[PDB]
């Protein structure tokens, strides 16, 4: 008795910027589905994120190191926004070897296949001199929410990263009129996503509705 | 007699005294928490005087600093 | 008397919490009562949070 969604168009409009559109819906649904699923959207989606580093020859990150433009607190910050894609397995260790002047971005880290770096030209640091090198093992895992390093349950010099796993940045959502084939009561929910890039926006989608169709059950047989 | 600043402590663990050094001195870069122990001294009666991190004040080891009076035999650390 | 002194400097990062105290350039000061999730604080119509 009533008319269910169909996802209908999905408009790219950027690598990290997309707008999913689900139509036709019921009075009154438009808004019931576009909170559900901003709220899931915002806490629940999982995502890749950097959790640990080892710089050769750093202690801690309150300290600098020869040649580099940036404190190792500024590098450590920069990674965290590293967005990265793991293919496969829930953690990955990447290598980033670079020496010369110039700057120490994503692009330099060495090619892995079951990694992809969303934003190759994402910052890392700064070389300053010609003699100065950097290596680094950067430790990325998967996960979802806001898991901070102070939290986490080592030897020196293994430097923990605060993980943002969310890849999803900002969800809107609008409700409009949507010309059905003969009703004018049924609207159409256009869900505005930025992500970090990490996230296909149906796949984003269809594991929101998911965890809410999951979360669900227990209300649909009630006891 | 003089307090002896030194790893050899009595009454702890060995894994309460990974984080220093030979000398008994926080390494460098360690992430240290309430309780742990910073630099091990023992004071004659020994007595366990070495100095702990106070509670609740986890934090990193960014710099130690010895200080030796004259005729004194500094340690390793030192 | 001072044989050795040994100085050890920790340091630590204070993150927000509830407690600390917050003010403007204009008297307005207070305390923080609550984290509130992303998905919980007001939204504009581009769903930019506060």
């Amino acid at each position: 008795e009533f008319l269910k969604p169909r996802l209908v168009d999905i408009e790219q409009v950027s690598s990290t910027h997309a707008k999913v559109t689900l139509e036709p819906l019921e009075r009154g649904f438009g808004h019931t589905l576009g909170n559900a699923l901003r709220r899931i959207l915002l806490s629940s989606m999982p995502g890749c994120a950097v959790t640990e580093v080892e710089i050769d020859g750093v202690l801690h990150e309150y300290s600098t190191k020869e040649g580099v433009q940036e404190d190792i607190l500024e590098i450590l910050l920069n990674l965290k926004g590293l967005a990265v894609r793991v293919q496969g397995k829930d953690e990955v260790i990447l290598t980033l070897n670079k020496s010369g002047i110039g700057p120490v971005t994503a692009a330099d880290i060495t090619h892995d296949g079951d990694v992809e770096i969303v934003k190759p030209q994402h910052v890392i640091c700064h070389l300053t001199d010609e003699n100065a090198s950097i290596s680094m093992r950067i430790k990325v895992q998967r996960g979802r929410g806001y898991v901070p390093a102070s939290t986490r349950i080592r030897p020196i010099g293994r430097l923990l990263v605060d993980a943002c796993y969310s890849p999803v940045e900002r969800i809107a959502y609008n409700v409009e009129a949507a010309r059905v084939e003969q009703r004018t009561d049924l609207d159409k929910l256009v869900i505005e996503m930025e992500t970090n890039g990490t996230i296909d926006p149906e796949e984003a989608i269809r594991r929101a509705a998911t965890i809410l169709a999951e979360q669900l059950e227990a209300f649909v047989d009630l006891r | 007699g003089p307090e002896e600043i030194t790893a050899d402590i009595p009454n702890v663990g060995e894994a309460a005294l990974s984080k220093l050094d030979e000398s008994g001195i926080v390494y460098i870069g360690a992430e240290v928490t309430g309780g742990d122990i910073l630099v091990g001294k023992v004071t004659p009666k020994v007595k366990d005087s070495s100095l702990r991190v106070p509670n609740g004040v986890s934090g990193t080891v960014i710099d130690v600093q010895v200080f030796t009076r004259d005729g004194v035999e500094k340690d390793k650390r030192a | 008397g001072v044989l050795k002194i040994v100085k050890v400097y920790l340091a630590v990062k204070r993150r927000i919490q509830p407690g600390d105290k917050m003010a403007g350039r204009h008297g307005n000061k207070g305390v923080i009562s609550k984290i509130n999730p992303i998905e919980d604080m007001p939204y504009d119509e581009n769903g930019t949070p506060v």
